[PDB]
RNA sequence: AUAGAUGAGUUUGGUGAUGGCUCUGAUUGAACACU
RNA sequence: CAAGGCAAAUAGGUACAGCAGUGAGGAAUCUUGGUCAAUGGGCCCACGCCUGAACUGGUAACUUGGAGGAAUGAGACGUCGAUUUAUCGAGUAAAAUUCUGUAUACAUAUUGAUAAUGACAAUAUGUACAUUUGUCUUGACUAAUUACGUGCCAGCAGUCGCGGCAAUACGUAAGAGACUAGUGUUAAUCAUCAUAAAUAGGUUUAAAGGGUACUCAGA
């Protein structure tokens, strides 16, 4: 934050808002995007995050 | 061959871009494995400063982007210059002193 | 608005009559909209079932005002309290 | 362009009431009729009614397809509750009896005894019917053109949008150049102060600054679109009310979006020259616009 | 029906209803473009009395038809390029289709002044 | 010649009307006149919109004073005159930009004040506290809240705000935690057990007070997490902003409103109705 | 996502039902006519 | 490899469902542009070349969003329209006056892009300009009226219907209601319609109980 906040801005005086105090409804997002796959197992601990794993198979 | 490129989305004089891990030989704006982050071109000004100066909002998943380049990714010269500020890779140019 | 839900059928006109809460306004025909705004209800819906007699859906939606379901007479027949949460929720009927 | 529907904006036949303070709109605003006369019309002729004379003031600078998307049937409203209640009672006592309360003598016993009745335990104002009717046009007062004409900078719903299509207000300390960007709770418009002095200033006729110039207090200055020394418009001061949701500073000419306008208990914020009567066939209307 | 009766298929799609134009409803189209074959006069109904001015058009998916001359006077006789509307004579069995005054070979009333769009008649172009 | 319609007007303009050509006296001079509540009514037609008071031109300047130079809680100054916390952090935000404009030597709409302020009723703060500006313990009408339950419960139970609650959700709170000031019902509680009057009144200052302090240490926090998010790295013309966020946050099937990309598989909605183009948001 | 559920015209000497048709609402990768 | 169309002869090619474009068909849908500057791909030690993908300019109210102007304007003791000849309207409407500078035009700067490369344009600031109405409806459904002409004729019509010599329904004129750079019409889809009812229908007299019940499968 190098230029400080102005008196213009909302975010001069913050006041949180009590809970359960408005009910704005957030429109349906269209589309999806690639579900990233998964490097590890489900179950149990794998060899890749062992002590030497990447020198064992990226050696000098 | 796993690249990490970027597919161009917006309107026309809009760009926005989407860094993605995709295989080289596919389209440009199909669906890839994963989006590692989005990158916008043009520089924004914040809101509230009048000094004149100009950034650009990059959103990367370090992380993610590391260990597609340990494995063997090959991210293409706009994006390895962005991998380069951020320190993962070296600079491919730089301006020539003499 | 009025207590719960109310069906009547008057020789094949039924009529149903829900209650709604604050402000859903009378989203009912146009015969009920008369009653009910002349009656002091502002907040009801209303469907038609089986036909739409301009008579006789007058008759069954005035006896259905008639015959909603009071709440101390069910809660003396049950032997159980019937709170009702609005009232306790804020401390006091809100009209 | 002049449209065929702004032919005659202040008739005095039609007797349309509008978001202005021209002297011919508060001789219409003063001699409206007490009671529209619903006796023989039908529901659909009873809903046109209401919603000519309600589109004629709110939004009439807004088309009929955009408005009618516009409309929310979610009303907004609040409840005042004070600590004193809450500290000594926890809601019990409202569920005695048979779960409704206990239920009290009628009317015609009470009085007949010189002694009243112990006092009803419950909040304060606790038993008043809420209009929501009057907020059918809540979301018109978002806009940012309808803001400036309820804090008393324009003349005008129309003259309003002209200082943010013209590059005049200033939102988050920010050019706003759309009529219609909806305020958010806690923005700050600010409008230019030399366009709010002449909206709500006097006409400038120079025909009297003829014998004005030879001939804390304001100096004469005949370089200002406005009539110098300022002075208020002719009429303001009967259209002169500021809503509760809007906190204005009329010095620096900024105003606050606190919050949207809500139903209290007794009490509206939406400014609408009607009755919930016409309010109600207006909300009957635009739930299926037929 | 029970539910062992509505797993067999015993829901099945209610009877079409005839179109109003169905030369036009079949292929999803707005208008069809045909040449008058014959341009007659058909009688109303038993209400109704008068004579209503048609035209036998052989639209170019190879139908003929019997459309409806709206407006006063016409200008099409054997073998004119008239394009053809939905729409029906309500008190004429067979005409189910218009024409547009506007059309190709069909002209517009020359002395309409109102609902000049529905006839296809130009601004009298007056003051202009 | 003037129509009748038009000579009716004038007319009225003249002997009826001419009462609001010029504001000579102090306050509201409305059409509808004063209500049975005291208030001025704008529209006579409509008996429940009125024209409520605003804070006098000194009594923004006790506001002011009071929280910026006493440093008092913006709960307790709200409680103490009764306005609106989010009033109260409204006139501070206007009355710092007045300080830049005398700062910066500008003209300020003084004329336009003072005349205007004299056509709206006031309610100057501090000694001469005649009402309460406005309410402070307004809540929400939660939709959930709205509907008519008759729960069926033992003829003799105690059924209290916490059990109505749950009726109506289970995520629900009661009003008791749903007040902008919530420290007033503890404050009132002091006083049932006949606690003096001005020790109740330091634990209600200690405890906002306090409470500000959470207030202020969350949002601390909260900014500097997400600069520590962001990698500043400066180049010859601009600063690239790298921001670091979890990329395998797009829910069980891709489909997320929180996760960062542009979605594959949509078209551009730009030619449906009523599709916003307009900035929703000026920060 | 807790506000979201609505009717109207038309069969009969007439009444009440059954039952279609049409209208009221929203829309189109639209076409035509007047602009 | 074979056949037909085009082309070809001793030949043995071509198929634009690649981009632009032409003819045809149809109610109906575009430019035979610029550039590889950006993004992506192919070849390449490197430099670099190529890319009708792509990025950009053009056309079409097809759609959406925005602009398309606000305030003042009382006796020009004028004009017009009706008609009770003195009443009711056009009418704050116009003219006029006072301001603003929106789309847009021009100018400057920045920016799309950097190691370097800008086809074209966006954004910001400054100055300047006040520019059209159109369309449908008016018996009821369905918001909105008279006069004249026509006389089951000419015509209107989504449904019911209107017109046979004193028509609020047809055709003109005026007024009124409403939408508006769009407005109506036609075609189609959803809903209306619990009008194929799984949620959720019904079958004495209104569409609909099988001629019968022993019974495999199946509930
Ligand atoms: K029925
Ligand atoms: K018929
Ligand atoms: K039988
Ligand atoms: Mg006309
Ligand atoms: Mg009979
Ligand atoms: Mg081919
Ligand atoms: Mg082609
Ligand atoms: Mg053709
Ligand atoms: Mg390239
Ligand atoms: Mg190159
Ligand atoms: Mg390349
Ligand atoms: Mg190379
Ligand atoms: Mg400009
Ligand atoms: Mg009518
Ligand atoms: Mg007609
Ligand atoms: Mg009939
Ligand atoms: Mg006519
Ligand atoms: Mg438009
Ligand atoms: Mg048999
Ligand atoms: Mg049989």
């Amino acid at each position: 934050d190098s230029v400080s906040i102005p008196p213009d801005s909302p975010n001069y005086i913050k006041v949180p808002e009590p809970p359960q105090s408005s009910e704005v409804r957030h429109p349906f997002v269209k589309g999806h995007l690639p579900i990233p796959r998964s490097i590890f197992p489900k179950k149990g601990v794998p060899e890749k995050v062992q002590s030497g794993y990447v020198n064992r198979i990226a050696p000098k | 061959v796993l690249k990490l490129r970027l597919a161009r989305f917006g309107r026309t004089n809009a760009p926005f871009y989407n860094i993605v891990v995709a295989h080289a030989r596919t389209a440009r704006n199909s669906k890839p494995l994963e989006v590692i982050g989005t990158y916008d071109p043009v520089p924004k000004k914040d809101t509230y400063d009048t000094t004149g100066k100009l950034h650009k909002d990059i959103k990367l998943d370090v992380t993610r982007a590391k260990y597609w380049i340990g494995v063997g990714a090959q991210p293409t010269d706009t994006v390895w210059r962005l991998l380069s500020l951020v320190g993962i890779l070296d600079p491919k140019y730089k301006k020539p002193q003499p | 608005t009025i207590y719960g839900e109310v069906t009547t059928k008057v020789s094949g006109t039924i009529v149903r009559l829900n209650s709604r809460p604050p402000g859903f306004g009378l989203r009912v025909s146009h015969r009920i909209f008369e009653m009910c705004r002349a009656a002091g209800i502002r907040d009801l819906s209303a469907k038609f079932l089986r036909s739409r007699n301009p008579m006789n859906t007058v008759k069954a939606t005035y006896q259905a005002l008639l015959s909603q379901p009071n709440p101390e007479d069910l809660a003396i027949g049950r032997g159980k309290k019937l709170v009702d949460v609005r009232k306790v929720y804020y401390g006091g009927s809100v009209y | 362009m002049k449209i065929r529907r702004l032919f005659k904006y202040h008739s005095l036949k039609k007797k349309p009431i509008r978001p202005t303070w021209n002297k011919y709109n508060l001789y219409n605003l003063a001699t409206a009729g007490r009671e529209p006369r619903i006796s023989g019309k039908t529901f659909f002729q009873q809903k046109w009614l209401a919603k000519s004379l309600t589109r004629a003031y709110h939004g009439e600078h807004i088309k009929e397809r955009k408005w009618a998307r516009m409309f929310s049937r979610r009303l907004p409203a609040v409840v005042n509750m004070d600590p004193a209640y809450m500290a000594k009672y926890n809601g019990s006592e409202q569920a005695a009896g048979r779960g409704s309360g206990l239920s009290e003598p009628p009317a015609y016993e009470k009085t007949a005894d010189e002694k009243p009745a112990k006092q009803v335990i419950a909040n304060p104002g606790r038993k008043v019917p809420t209009p929501y009717e009057q907020m059918t046009f809540a979301p018109l007062e978002r806009r940012l053109d309808i803001a400036i004409f309820r804090a008393l900078f324009a003349s005008s719903a129309r003259q309003a949008r002209q200082m943010v299509v013209h590059g005049a207000v200033t939102v988050n300390g920010k050019k706003m150049k759309h009529p219609g960007y909806l305020l958010n709770p806690g923005d700050l418009f600010q409008v230019d102060v030399e366009r709010v002095l002449y909206a709500t200033g006097a006409p400038k006729d120079k025909k009297l600054l003829a014998a004005a110039m030879k001939a804390e207090d304001n100096e004469i200055d005949p370089s200002k679109p406005y009539m110098t020394p300022w002075r208020p418009r002719n009429y303001m001061s009967a259209f002169a009310f500021i809503p509760r949701y809007l906190e204005v500073n009329q010095n620096i000419c900024a105003a606050v979006y606190l919050r949207h306008p809500v139903a209290r208990p007794g009490e509206s914020e939406v400014p609408s020259p009607f009755s919930p009567t016409i309010n109600q066939l207006a909300f009957n209307w635009y739930l299926r616009r037929g | 029906a029970t539910l062992n009766q509505v797993m067999r298929g015993c829901r099945k799609p209610q009877r079409a209803r005839h179109a109003v134009s169905p030369a036009l409803s079949s292929i999803k189209s707005p208008a069809l473009k045909g040449v008058c074959v014959k341009v007659g006069i058909t009688r109303p109904k038993k209400p109704n009395s008068g004579e209503r001015k048609t035209a036998r058009v052989r639209l170019s998916t190879g139908k003929v038809i019997t459309a409806y001359i709206p407006g006063e006077g016409h200008n099409i006789s054997q073998h004119s390029v008239v394009l053809v509307r939905g729409g029906r004579a309500q008190d004429c069995p067979g005409v189910r289709y218009h024409l547009v005054r506007g059309a190709l070979d069909l002209a517009g009333v020359a002395t309409r002044m109102s609902s000049r769009s529905k006839y296809g008649t130009k601004k009298p172009k007056k003051a202009s | 010649v003037q129509s009748v319609r038009r000579q009716k007007m004038f007319s009225w303009l003249d002997k009826k009307g001419s009462a609001y050509k010029e504001h000579t006296r102090q306050g509201p001079n409305l059409l509808g006149g004063q209500g049975k509540d005291g208030l001025a009514v704008p529209f006579p037609n409509n008996p429940y919109f009125k024209s409520q008071p605003v804070l006098s031109e000194g009594s923004r300047e006790i506001i002011y004073q009071d929280v910026m130079e006493k440093g008092l809680p913006i709960k307790a100054v709200s409680a103490k005159y009764n306005v609106d916390v989010r009033r109260v952090a409204a006139v501070i935000r206007l009355k710092e930009i007045e300080k830049r404009w005398i700062k910066e030597y500008k003209p300020l709409a003084r004329p336009y004040a003072r005349a205007v302020m004299k056509m709206l009723p006031q309610t100057v703060l501090g000694g001469p506290d005649q009402k309460p500006h406005e309410s402070i313990n307004d809540v929400h009408v939660h939709s959930y809240t709205t509907q008519q339950l008759f729960v069926p419960v033992s003829e003799s139970r105690e059924f209290t705000r916490e059990d109505a609650a749950k009726a109506f959700g289970d995520h629900i709170l009661p009003v008791d935690k749903k007040l902008r000031v919530p420290e007033l019902i503890e404050f009132q509680k002091d006083l049932l057990k006949e606690v003096p009057l001005q020790e109740a009144n330091r634990k209600f200052l200690n405890a906002t007070a306090a409470s500000e302090a959470k207030i202020a240490e969350r949002e601390a926090k909260r900014r500097q997490a997400v600069e520590d998010a962001i990698t500043r790295v400066k180049t010859d013309r601009f600063e690239f902003r790298f921001q670091e966020f979890n990329a395998e946050n797009v829910g069980h099937d891709g489909r997320d409103r929180n996760a960062v990309g542009w979605r594959y598989g949509v078209p551009f909605p730009d030619r449906k109705r009523s599709q916003i183009k307009i900035p929703t948001k000026v920060e």
